[PDB]
C-alpha cells in the first residue's frame, strides 16, 4: 500500500507548495509579560474581540473543513510557484549555474 | 465563549449564524458592573468600596455567578440575577420600580 | 510579656510578628466586662473568628 | 579546595591565596535566626520550603 | 516525510528589564495578589516572583 | 428543623447582595506609629470626640 502510494519517487522531484525550503528560528512566547500585566492590573485582557471570534470558529469546526481550506491555500501558492518558475526559468540547470 | 439556551437544538444552529459575530469579555463586563453599581450605591448613600477595592493590585474583585457549570442547568439560562421581589424594590428605592 | 517583646521580629513577608495595641488608659467599663472584650480579641484573629 | 586534577590546582582556585576571615557581624537579630531556621512544617516567620 | 527539508523551533528568551522597579515590591504583590490559590509564603511563589 | 429552611436549595440560586465576590489583602494596622507618638508625647490619644 506504501509503493502504490508512491513511496518510491525521488524525494527531488517532490517540489514544496511554495518552490522554497525553509529553517525558521524566531523567538517566542514565554508568557511572563502576559503575567506581569495581569498582577498588575487583572482587570485587561489580552484577547480581543476578534480572538474571541477566531477562537468560536475553531470550537465549531470539524477536520473536513479545515482540510479543504489549506488543501486550497496549497493550490494556491503552488500556482503562484508555477508562475514564478516560469518566469525565471527555474530548473536545474538555472540554479546549479547559480551555485 | 459559550452558546447558553435552554433549548438545545437552537445553541446548535446558532453557531452558524452571526451571532458570533459580536462578542464580549467577562473582564469587560464585570468592568461595567462595578463602575455602574458604585455610582448607584453612592446615589444612594451607601459608599461601599467594591470599586476601590478592584483597583488594588492585591485584590480581586469577580461576579458571584462565576464558579457555577454553565453547561448544566440550561433552563434557567434566561432568568435574571435579580432576588428581589417588584415590591420590595419599591421599599427601598423610594416608588422607584425597574420591571413592575 | 518581655520575654514576648525579645522574639517580636519583622518575618520575611515583610510583615511585624504579631499586632500591637498599645493601651494607656482604659474605657470606664466593670471588669468582667474587660474580661470578656479581651477573649475576643483573642479570637478576632483567629481563622473563621476561632 | 584541594588538588583535583593531576595533584595540582585547576585553573581557577590556583594563585588564590585569600585574606582575613570574613567575619558576619549581624547588626540585628534576623541573620542569626534565618541561619538556624527549620522550614518543615511550621510556621516559624519563614518559608514554606517541603 | 521523506522530502520535507523545513524545520521550526521556538526560543523561550527572557531579557531583563525594568531599570528602577524595586523587585521586591513585585514579589509582595505577586504572593498576595495568587494567594487564594497558591500558598503565598512559599519558596515557589517568591521564586516565580 | 433544617429542610424548613431552605437547605435544600440550589446553592447557585443564592445570590450576594451586591452581585460580587471579593478578595481583600489589605495592609493593616500594626500600632507601631501609635506607640511611637505615645513615647513622644506628640500625639498620646488619638480617639477623637466623635
Amino acid at each position: 500500500s506504501m509503493l502504490r502510494n508512491w513511496s518510491w519517487v525521488n524525494v527531488h522531484n517532490v517540489h514544496s507548495v511554495t518552490g522554497t525550503s525553509e529553517n525558521v528560528v524566531l523567538a517566542g512566547y514565554v508568557g511572563l509579560s502576559r503575567t506581569h500585566d495581569y498582577i498588575m492590573d487583572t482587570r485587561s485582557t489580552p484577547a480581543t474581540s476578534q480572538g474571541r471570534r477566531l477562537a468560536a470558529m475553531f470550537y465549531y469546526t470539524n477536520a473536513d473543513k479545515m482540510l479543504s481550506l489549506t488543501f486550497g491555500l496549497a493550490g494556491q501558492l503552488r500556482a503562484a510557484a508555477d508562475t514564478t518558475v516560469a518566469k525565471f526559468q527555474i530548473c536545474p540547470h538555472t540554479i546549479a549555474r547559480a551555485q | 465563549g459559550y452558546i447558553m439556551t435552554d433549548n438545545d437544538p437552537l445553541s446548535d444552529e446558532l453557531k452558524g449564524t452571526d451571532f458570533v459575530t459580536e462578542q464580549f469579555s467577562l473582564a469587560g463586563l464585570t468592568n461595567l458592573y462595578l463602575g455602574y453599581f458604585d455610582g448607584l450605591a453612592t446615589r444612594l448613600g451607601i459608599y461601599d468600596l467594591r470599586y476601590t477595592y478592584s483597583e488594588y493590585a492585591e485584590c480581586r474583585v469577580e461576579l458571584h455567578g462565576i464558579q457555577r457549570n454553565f453547561l448544566t442547568d440550561r433552563l434557567d439560562a434566561f432568568v435574571s440575577y435579580k432576588c428581589l421581589h417588584p415590591i420590595m424594590f419599591e421599599y427601598y428605592m423610594c416608588g422607584a420600580n425597574i420591571s413592575g | 510579656m518581655e520575654t514576648v517583646m525579645a522574639g517580636l521580629q519583622k518575618t520575611v513577608m515583610n510583615e511585624l510578628n504579631r499586632v500591637i495595641v498599645s493601651i494607656a488608659d482604659v474605657p470606664k467599663l466593670p471588669a468582667h466586662r474587660i474580661r470578656n472584650l479581651i477573649a475576643v480579641l483573642a479570637a478576632v484573629s483567629k481563622p473563621n473568628l476561632g | 579546595f584541594d588538588a583535583n586534577r593531576l595533584e595540582d590546582h585547576s585553573c581557577f582556585t590556583k594563585g588564590w591565596l585569600g585574606f582575613n576571615d570574613i567575619l558576619l557581624f549581624p547588626l540585628t537579630v534576623d541573620l542569626f535566626d534565618r541561619v538556624v531556621a527549620n522550614e518543615a512544617g511550621v510556621n516559624d516567620a519563614g518559608f514554606i520550603v517541603p | 516525510g521523506r522530502a520535507a527539508r523545513s524545520t521550526v523551533r521556538m526560543e523561550s528568551r527572557i531579557q531583563s528589564f525594568g531599570e528602577g522597579k524595586d523587585v521586591d515590591n513585585f514579589m509582595a504583590k505577586f504572593h498576595n495578589q495568587l494567594s487564594g490559590v497558591y500558598e503565598r509564603r512559599s519558596e515557589g511563589v517568591a521564586n516565580f516572583g
